[PDB]
């Protein structure tokens, strides 16, 4: 899933 | 220095499933021990109607976003709360609502 910073 | 257990928006290791039902307005925003990243911190928020999910970076001792590093995460967390400088740059997100465990 997706993690804005990473 | 106060524990992370002891802050009223950290909820320990519920999943991005369950931080979706807790965070409904803007500003909201709780703390989570990461599933997809084990051993990382996340900073989950609901903005411009969508939940985003940070990774709380810690790096050479340090807990941060894109600025000023902490030793702890309750201290960046309550540095954005009270000055409501923004989680980053690109984001434009602040911290209004703490989400109660």
């Amino acid at each position: 899933d997706e993690y804005e910073n990473v | 220095s106060k524990p992370l257990a002891e802050q009223d928006w950290y909820h320990g290791a519920i999943p991005r499933i369950e931080a979706q039902e807790l965070l409904k307005k803007q500003g909201d925003f709780l703390v989570r021990e990461s599933h997809g990243k084990p051993g990382e911190y996340v900073l989950s928020v609901y903005s411009d109607g969508q939940r985003r999910h940070f990774i709380i970076q810690y790096v050479d001792n340090m807990y941060r976003f894109e600025g000023t590093g902490f030793s702890n995460i309750p201290q960046l967390i309550d540095h954005h709360y009270t000055t409501k400088q923004v989680i980053t740059k690109k984001s434009g997100v602040v911290l209004l609502n703490p989400i109660p465990k």
